[PDB]
């Protein structure tokens, strides 16, 4: 049962060209008209953003459904959430959330059922504009230190609480952004990772004596020759080592370095670059500590072993690694966990599907096989100390279990510790699949399809598709409230699908993904699209497609190259310009999944796929007169630093231009508007204001798709 | 406990899984 869609008439705002911009990239000529737009301080660029919120607030106040998804969000959102406990001392910590609170809540409690007190409440600065990032707490359960921001910037001050009264010491560390906070057994203080003072360049290993000026900090490990290598750190659970690990761009593979506590004279006031044992000094492949006995080592690694896999090596012999826990032929092992002193808790994914397996830690054995409901497993925050492990549990039908498994007295058991239930939702009318879907080159894609039990096949109805495609990121089916809306009150069908470019079947997914096969990322995405129309879930316009940053890349690529599939395109933030990313601010990072333009055969590639030069009209094509861009909502916070916001307003200025503006009477009928949040960074968004985006985008969506409200 | 995929171009301790 269709509604009326768009039918009030645009009006485009004006957006100069400067036609003087034109760059050579090895005898190809590319202009770049909306150069400028690069420049977020100019009055020009200001106005841009004035017009196309003016333009895109017109549009929206069309889209009649926006307060009735808005008011069922909040209503489906509205639950309290318990993060997964952790233990430090006899005490445990965890994150809550009465239901709709701006921001999450970090409680501690003295027993897992006793009395929480609020050790920080974000929501008490600024409105809970931000939430809490960093947040790690001493051994003896004394000292809470945790990452404030400051403005709309990446940047990060840590501040530290005296647990027992809530007492802030007067230690303040400047110049951090991602760095944990990593304490001593001795509870004297903690390493992290910062920046010199005044660019996010030459990041440094230091240590912070509790009660001292940050200028006291000791030096640990910097290197000025190169300055794009960053850092990251952890201390081993005897507390005797010290490990730095160097990381150069986005790719999964990074140094090991050991430094020794315990053989200091006079602790780390001895140094008042370190004498670290350099256990792997390439950028070959991954490595992650997971246990110690003494000088024999536990990794984690990649190395010959795209699906992961564990491995033994003494520091006295460094030489020599041993298998311990084999590379599985099909499964990626995702992440590994010592616990309750000699055993191991493994993680992994079987055709996107978690796996958990016990085994023994010196032998590797295995002991028991926890095969995990569709969904995801995660936060397993236990320590080698801890007989019970806690984690979370999520689903698309599934809002939030935290298991326990306690793995001295009941090991094959898990225990629900906390259940999350979304309000007057009836979970056994709706049902989630698996299935798999060939690929252009033949390639088993798999995605999940989420619908109401019994639906007709007969491609009536709305369907949503999520993906992301990239950086070895594995996506799963996790829980979204806006999601359940509009499943139950839009009669939707949800599909995420697993293309290439993630890391779900292990480095060679990820390879076959990326640089010159990016390519088979679009490809993939398109290819799940075809099958849910030829499958009858659905039909092309009635089809919508969403994602962010490397996924909003995918969502402009996929509708450049077939237009005529998709009814709805969101692009959250995304990639635009691939042939400058590499320009700003932390864009050069992304060069090892791309490629960068600077390189011939790198801009051959990028070329073919980079969103503003490939717009073009899809009615000038042959048999194609009737085809037009679907409906199209580009969405930016408008101080993004991740993903600057020029890649957004380029993209948006190009389409308008190509298919709207250039000319006087366009067959391009569906709007092309960006949403932009003011006074926003790429950072967590407090709550209103996340249901507020996710309102608009659906609101939009079913207007795009012509589908009407249930309910 | 500190922010994971740091470097990487992804969006998404959330408040709601909105």
């Amino acid at each position: 049962m269709a509604t009326s869609g768009f039918s009030k008439p645009l009006h485009y705002p004006p957006v100069r060209r400067d036609e003087t911009v034109v760059d050579d990239y090895f005898g190809v000529k590319v202009a770049d008209p909306y150069r400028w737009l690069e420049d977020p301080n100019s009055e020009e660029t200001k106005e841009f953003v004035d017009n196309q919120e003016k333009l895109a607030n017109s549009v929206l106040e069309e889209c009649e459904l926006i307060d009735k998804f808005k008011q069922k969000i909040i209503d489906f959102v509205n639950f309290p959430r318990c993060g997964v406990p952790f233990r430090r001392a006899n005490k445990y910590f965890h994150f809550y959330n009465s239901g709709l609170q701006a921001q999450n809540v970090f409680q501690m409690q003295d027993d897992l059922d006793g009395k929480p007190e609020v050790l920080y409440d974000p929501n008490l600065r600024e409105g809970g504009r931000s939430g809490l990032s960093l947040y790690s707490v001493s051994e003896d359960a004394k000292y809470f230190a945790f990452g404030i921001h400051s403005g709309l910037t990446e940047w990060v001050t840590i501040k530290i609480l005296k647990t027992e009264d809530r007492s802030y010491l007067p230690d303040t560390l400047e110049w951090v952004k991602f760095s944990p906070a990593i304490w001593t057994h001795d509870n004297k203080g903690f390493f992290y990772c910062p920046y010199p003072p005044l660019s996010a360049v030459n990041q440094e290993a230091r240590y912070h004596f509790l009660g001292t000026d940050q200028s006291e900090d000791i030096l640990l490990w910097r290197d000025l020759e190169n300055p794009a290598h960053h850092l990251k750190c952890q201390i081993t659970d005897d507390g005797k080592y010290f490990l730095l690990y160097i990381l150069d761009g986005c790719d999964d593979a990074n140094k090991v370095y050991c430094l020794d506590l315990t053989k200091l004279p006079n602790g780390l006031e001895s140094f008042r670059s370190a004498p670290f044992m350099k256990l792997i000094d390439s950028f070959d492949a991954s490595y992650t500590a997971i246990a110690n006995d003494g000088s024999v080592f536990t990794f984690q690694t990649n190395k010959d072993a795209p699906r992961k896999k564990l491995v033994r090596v003494d520091l006295n012999n460094p030489s020599v690694w041993t298998d311990l826990v084999p590379e599985s032929k099909k499964d990626l092992l995702e992440s590994a966990h010592a616990v309750n002193e000699n055993q191991l808790i493994l993680r992994y994914l079987s055709d996107v599907k978690h796996v958990l397996e016990i085994r023994d830690l010196e032998s590797g054995a295995l002991q028991h096989r926890l095969p995990i409901d569709i969904g995801s497993v995660d936060g397993i925050t236990a320590r080698r100390r801890d007989s019970v492990v806690f984690f979370k549990f999520t689903s698309i039908l599934t809002p939030g279990i935290v298991y326990q498994c306690d793995l001295k007295n009941d090991p094959t058991q898990l225990k629900i510790f906390r259940e999350s239930v979304v309000p007057d939702f009836d979970r056994s009318e709706f049902e989630v699949k698996q299935v798999f879907v060939p690929s252009k080159d033949g390639t088993k894609i798999p995605i999940f399809i989420a619908a109401r039990k019994g639906i007709s096949l007969d491609g009536s109805h709305p369907c949503e598709m999520h993906g992301y495609g990239g950086f070895g990121i594995n996506m799963m089916p996790t829980f979204s409230a806006s999601r359940i809306v509009f499943l139950k009150h839009l009669g939707g069908v949800f599909c995420l699908a697993n293309i290439r470019g993630g890391g779900e079947y292990g480095e060679e997914w990820h390879k076959a993904g990326f640089r010159d096969k990016k390519q088979n990322v679009f490809d993939d995405f398109i290819s799940a699209a075809e099958y849910l129309i030829s499958s009858g879930y659905t039909k092309a316009r009635r089809v919508a497609i969403e994602g962010g940053a490397n996924g909003g890349l995918l969502v402009a690529a996929c509708i450049n190259q077939r237009p005529d599939l998709f009814g709805c395109a969101e692009a959250n933030c995304g990639v635009m310009d691939m042939l400058r990313f590499h320009k700003f601010t932390l864009g050069y990072l992304w060069t090892g999944d791309y490629g960068c333009s600077d390189k011939e055969e790198e801009f051959k590639w990028l070329i073919k796929y980079s969103p503003i030069h490939n717009v073009r009209r899809p009615w000038e094509q042959p048999g194609n007169e009737e085809t037009q861009y679907p409906a199209t909502m580009i969405l930016t916070a408008d101080h993004d630093d991740r993903v600057v916001p020029l890649h957004s307003f380029k993209l948006l200025a190009t389409m308008q231009h190509v298919l709207c503006t250039s000319l006087e009477d366009s067959p391009q009928k569906n709007p092309i508007i960006a949403r932009i949040q003011r006074k926003a960074a790429h950072y967590g968004r407090a709550t209103m204001t996340q249901i507020a985006e996710v309102a608009d985008r659906y609101g939009f969506m079913a207007k795009a798709l012509e589908a009407p409200w249930i309910d | 406990f500190s922010a994971s995929y740091s470097s990487k171009p992804i969006q998404t301790n959330a408040s709601a899984p909105v």
